[PDB]
DNA sequence: AAGAGTATGGGTG
DNA sequence: CCCATACTCTT
DNA sequence: CCAGAAATTGGCACGAAAATTGCAATAAATACAA
DNA sequence: TTGTATTTATTGCAATTTTCGTGCCAATTTCTGG
């Protein structure tokens, strides 16, 4: 279901065999739409916790006044309103994968609040007296650069040696050349048997224009060109005049 | 004459029709003796 | 149709039927089969590293000290789980091959007529395509409708036969068994509830033949698929060997 | 146990089918005729539907009109009828022609039978260009046919109601009961609750704790349930007597209100009890609703209930002249003599709730 | 002003009160002995008169 | 619906209700053989639909006939003999006809 | 350690 | 009443 | 006999009243520990 | 002597929908004088 057949994809293959073993953290960085949930998703499916829950949370959408209620659950009684004992995402994701997505938009003031849990997994719960211990498998994704966020200060350093173990870094699309027409066909084939098209193939010009245009979305971006030109086909080709967007 | 359904009305027509001939078939009984001896557990089944 | 049973429950006929095809087959007496099967006993299925056969009777309270103990070094139940495990956990060729050499060796004769008839059973079951495990249920067959219909009497009153009502004991029995199980209920109900669902299997398909029949409101035992197939009054001697015909009279 | 079969319609037709010489193809568009009969004995889809599921396409739909216009001479004679003309028309191609007015009835059957499905008698008169006398003969003739002859074997038993309430009237009063053979009840298993001691584990104690709380609660559920019905339904036989000792006519009009402040509750416990509930009277058996209804303002300051004048409307138009029917006006004057003050519209409302045609078709030429 | 906290008040709380064991009323016999099947298939300690 | 005792049965003809009273039982000293009616008695079949039909059929043949079917009691297949006594029990608060 | 005798349970009418 | 099997006394 | 006139019927409307359904957890009496 | 944890005792309020009676009027049926 997945293309990959540039040599730097293949070598991202080859990293994720090698750690299919190990329990650290990872990070995985690139631009947008290159394919971290992929890579974060199959990380998961080739490791030991393959039957194991994926919690998948994005870190942004959790207010800034209950992140603590949110992350690590409550005891009875912890504050007005607290009728029940409920636990959090991490005694959620026990035993299995929690990846944080987009940790490169958390403040500063809550990044503090989440670096005794990545290392030694050992927490208090909002109003209880006993110590909590889980075992979950951190994957973190991001868009920024946090090596430069470190130097300039806007991202804690105390974080980034706690998250970033193994480092993974998926190269842009327009350096994937090998890979442009593959994903063309794939999208192409995938979007035809959806919407009932007749459309077979890009001309010899289609696919000379798709392996020019910048990629500025990548595959994100490809895979919307893609689904465009198939619901606006008329024949059984693609010709260069429908992919007018591009240039 | 007892229990084979289909063989009754066979009978009865050619009677009625003036050919005195019969077509035998398996009575019902049997049948319901195959399906009682199946719930109790048992594979009881004819055969060729 | 079928009923998936909660827990597996051993079939009456293989069991009470002399000789016991049960206590044969596993060469141990009839009354220690029926203390396990109605959880009074355990029976040991693995004896382990420990001094402990592979089919000895525990009491409770041996149970409890063996735990107390060794611990996990052996295995023992009670009920018709233990004799399922037992019944496939022997090898028929082995079983064979040794009490052969018995035999052949030893020099009886009430000894030889049991090991003549332990050959004859094991090899009877070898040469069949049968297996020793199917003799105790795990799936229950249900008869058509059509062959237990309902009585319809005046005034809207529809009653109740035999067989519908044994068939509801057992289908409430499964039910409330399957609900305790999901819940972890207390062994203590469990165990009985085990013993109620055997019970109300063993009268749908044999009512009276161990110990005491379920009974009606006129204090009748109710009859089960047994009583439609033998006696006097039986298919075979009712319907098959005679029957009432057509185009018949009789006068003085 | 067993029963024993019975011979229905379509048993009888498909013995007949059985022995008529038919062909193969023939008997196959016979059964599935046959198949397609309701109890009535009126042919319940077109002939398409069975030359569609005869399955072959060298079959046209004249040999399918055959087979129909032979089976139709079955006994019963019209069964299998397309509508009511054709049934009535097959029974009277079966009359002698010496019959005195089988041709006039004939005519009418064949071309004008909605007029006399409206009783005009005035231009099915002027049509068929004949005097009363033999208009009269032949609607006498056509009436004497069987417009269900399907109903000749007639199968089937009635379907029965058990009663939650017992009306009776003990030494000259209405007394109130529940109905002991279907009221529910429960239990506690004692031996289940006899090891309900700390001396087990505490997993098991607290288990049969509050298992043995919620069966006691359950329980007493159910009494209070059964308390409330009861209080209910006599409060309701106390309120609406007069029916119980002469039947309609003497309803009382009633809400839930009257009962919610009589038994001191709220209205929507009262709704709630009342629904799907049934009552055994000498009179009969009734849903505990059908004793609240609206009612019409009655002269001198009383009311009336909408089923004592429904009652009273049925009662009226069954005793009427059959030539000079009742319209609205008329049954609302006869309402007016007797203080009860309805409007026309109300009338005409409760008669066709009553499932009653309009004063100009129900008149007779007799 | 608008906002989600976690805060320690003191606050005068409305009374709900009912709903409970209030849909048996509706249920008719058969309906009600159906509930009535279910509860003594989930409770132990639940029986019902046998005529067996 | 309750059932009803009557006379007017629309399914059967005139000289089959010939035996019966005023109110649908037979009289004293009558000949009878198997088929014949003794009492006649009807059983309610209404319905809250109409179909263009049912309206062309009760329009015709009047409503009773669609709203009633025949439930009368008949002398068995192969018995006769002369009715010599008749005896009606009614429930305590049910109107008594004439007969009673 | 086997072998003959007695008590119990199943089946039939 | 008659037969098969488990338990008990004896050579 | 005919055509105008009068009477009948039921569909739609409108305001009001009655019936139905959603809500889901508390309050008080009682027995026991300092 | 009291303060507190436990066990019985709680079967209504408030929207929302549905049903009620009765008027307006067009289509339909029936009646009557020249
Ligand atoms: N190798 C690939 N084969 C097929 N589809 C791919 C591949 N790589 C990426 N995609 C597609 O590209 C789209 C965007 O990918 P993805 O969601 O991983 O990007 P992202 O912006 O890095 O992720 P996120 O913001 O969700 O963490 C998805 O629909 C995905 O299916």
């Amino acid at each position: 279901e997945y293309v990959f057949e540039s040599p730097k994809m293949k070598e991202i293959l080859e990293k994720i065999k090698k750690i299919s073993c190990a329990e650290c953290p990872v990070l995985i960085t690139g631009e947008s739409g290159v394919g971290k949930e992929v890579v974060a998703r199959l990380i998961h499916k080739l490791s030991d916790r393959s039957k194991e829950p994926f919690v998948a949370l994005n870190v942004a959408s959790i207010p800034r006044d209950i992140f603590e209620a949110e992350l690590f659950g409550y005891e009875k009684g912890a504050f007005t309103g607290a009728v029940s004992s409920k636990e959090g995402f991490f005694e959620l994701a026990d035993g299995g994968t929690l990846f944080l997505d987009e940790i490169g938009e958390l403040s500063l003031e809550a990044q503090a609040k989440l670096l005794r849990v990545i290392e030694s997994g050992k927490f208090y719960r909002l109003g209880g007296r006993k110590e909590i211990e889980v075992n979950v498998r951190i994957l973190a994704a991001t868009n920024r650069n946090i090596k430069e966020l470190v130097k300039e200060g806007k991202f804690r350093e105390d974080l980034y040696y706690r998250l970033g173990v193994i480092e993974i870094e998926i190269p842009p699309l327009r350096e994937r050349k090998e890979d442009i027409i593959p994903l063309a066909n794939h999208f192409l084939k995938k979007f035809s048997r959806k919407y009932a098209k007749e459309v077979e193939g890009f001309t010899k010009s289609a696919q000379e224009l798709l392996l020019s245009y910048p990629w500025y979305g990548n595959v994100r971006e490809l895979k919307n060109v893609i689904e465009r030109a198939v619901l606006f086909s008329e024949g059984k080709f693609i010709d260069r005049g429908e992919l007018s967007c591009l240039v | 004459k007892s229990d084979d359904v289909n063989g009754r009305t066979k009978m009865y027509k050619n009677i009625v029709d003036g050919n005195h001939q019969m077509e035998p078939g398996m009575p019902e009984s049997f049948n319901v003796l195959l399906k009682e001896i199946r719930s109790l557990g048992i594979n009881i089944e004819l055969e060729d | 149709g079928h009923i998936e049973l909660a827990s597996p429950t051993a079939h009456i006929w293989f069991l009470k039927s002399l000789p016991s095809r049960i206590g044969l087959l596993l060469d141990m007496p009839l009354r220690d089969i029926e203390r396990v099967l109605y959880f009074e006993s355990y029976v040991v299925i693995e004896g382990g590293m420990t001094n402990l056969e592979r089919q000895q009777i525990l009491t409770e309270e041996q149970y409890l000290d063996a735990l107390e103990e060794f611990g996990d070094e052996f295995d023992a139940k009670m009920g018709a789980e233990a004799i399922q495990a037992l019944l496939k956990s022997m090898d028929l060729e082995q079983e064979c091959e040794q009490l052969r050499e018995e035999l052949n060796e030893t020099n009886s004769e009430t000894k030889r007529k049991k090991l003549t008839k332990r050959i004859k059973l094991l090899e009877a079951f070898v040469q069949s395509g049968n297996k020793p495990e199917w003799m105790i249920l795990t799936v229950l067959p249900v008869l058509p409708p059509d062959l237990r219909p309902l009585v319809p009497l005046d005034g809207g009153r529809f009653a109740t036969s035999d067989l519908n009502d044994l068939y509801r004991r057992v289908i409430n029995r499964n039910n409330r068994l399957k609900r305790l199980l999901d819940l972890a209920a207390p062994d203590i109900i469990v165990r009985n509830e085990k013993r109620m669902l055997q019970e109300a299997v063993d009268a749908l398909l044999d009512n009276g033949r161990r110990g005491r029949a379920i009974t009606g409101s006129n204090k009748r035992p109710l009859k089960s698929l047994a009583d439609m197939i033998k006696g006097k009054q039986g298919r075979f001697r009712q319907n098959l060997l005679g029957k009432r015909v057509d185009y018949s009279g009789r006068s003085v | 146990y067993q029963g024993e079969t019975t011979q229905t319609l379509q048993d009888y037709l498909m013995w007949q089918v059985e022995l008529t010489p038919f062909s193969d193809t023939d008997r196959a568009i016979a059964t599935s005729i046959v198949d397609a009969v309701d109890e009535t004995g009126y042919l319940t889809v077109p002939l398409e539907d069975i030359l569609e599921s005869i399955g072959d396409e060298e079959i046209d739909i004249d040999e399918v009109e055959a087979v129909l216009k032979r089976i139709q001479r079955f006994d019963p004679v019209g069964v299998a009828a397309k509508d009511l003309r054709d049934c009535l028309l097959i029974q009277l191609s079966q009359f002698d022609k010496t019959t005195p007015w089988l041709e006039e009835a004939r005519l009418i059957i064949s071309d004008h039978l909605d007029l006399l499905a409206n009783h005009d008698f005035r231009t099915l008169m002027r049509v068929t260009r004949l005097k009363e006398d033999v208009l009269k003969e032949a609607v006498n003739l056509i009436q004497s046919l069987d417009p269900r002859p399907g109903q000749s074997i007639q199968t089937g038993e009635p379907e029965y109601v058990i009663p939650d309430v017992l009306v009776r009237k003990h030494n000259g009063h209405w007394t109130v009961e529940l109905n002991s053979d279907s009221i529910p009840r429960l239990q506690i298993n004692q031996h289940y609750a006899s090891m309900c001691n700390n001396a087990r584990n505490d997993g098991d104690s607290q288990f049969i704790r509050s298992n043995l709380q919620d069966a006691k609660w359950l329980i007493k559920s159910l009494e209070s349930r059964n308390d409330t019905l009861l209080r209910v339904s006599r409060c309701i036989v106390e309120q609406q007597q007069a029916f119980f000792e002469q039947g309609e006519e003497y309803m009382k009009p009633m809400v839930l209100a009257d009962i919610a402040q009589a038994v001191e509750m709220h209205e929507s416990t009262i709704s709630r009890v009342t629904t799907q509930k049934y009552l055994h009277s000498p009179r009969g058996i009734f849903e505990l609703k059908y004793f609240f209804s609206s009612h019409v303002n009655t002269e001198g300051g009383g009311e009336a209930s909408s089923t004592a004048i429904r009652a009273l409307v049925k009662k009226l138009i069954a005793a009427e002249n059959p030539a000079k029917p009742l319209s609205d006006s008329k049954l609302t004057s006869l309402l007016s003599e007797q203080g009860i003050m309805v409007a026309r519209r109300t009338v005409a409302k409760y008669r066709e709730s009553l499932s009653i045609p309009p004063s100009n078709q129900r008149k007779q030429l007799v | 002003k608008q906002g989600l906290q976690l805060r320690l008040s003191q606050q005068l709380a409305m009374t709900p009160q009912l709903q409970q064991a209030i849909r048996l009323l509706q249920l008719s016999t058969l309906e009600l002995q159906q509930e009535l099947q279910q509860a003594l298939e989930s409770n132990p300690l639940l029986e019902q008169i046998d005529t067996h | 619906g309750p059932e009803e005792i009557t006379a007017d049965i629309p399914n059967v003809g005139e000289a089959a209700l010939s035996k019966l009273d005023e109110s649908g039982i037979v009289y004293i000293g009558a000949e009878v053989t198997g088929g014949d009616i003794l009492v006649g008695k009807v059983t309610p079949k209404g319905e809250t639909q109409l179909t263009p039909e049912e309206k062309l059929l009760r329009a015709i043949f009047g409503e009773k006939a669609s709203d009633v079917k025949d439930s009368s009691l008949r002398v068995p297949n192969g018995v006769s003999g002369t009715v010599i006594d008749v005896q009606v029990f009614t429930r305590d608060g049910v109107e008594k006809d004439k007969r009673a």
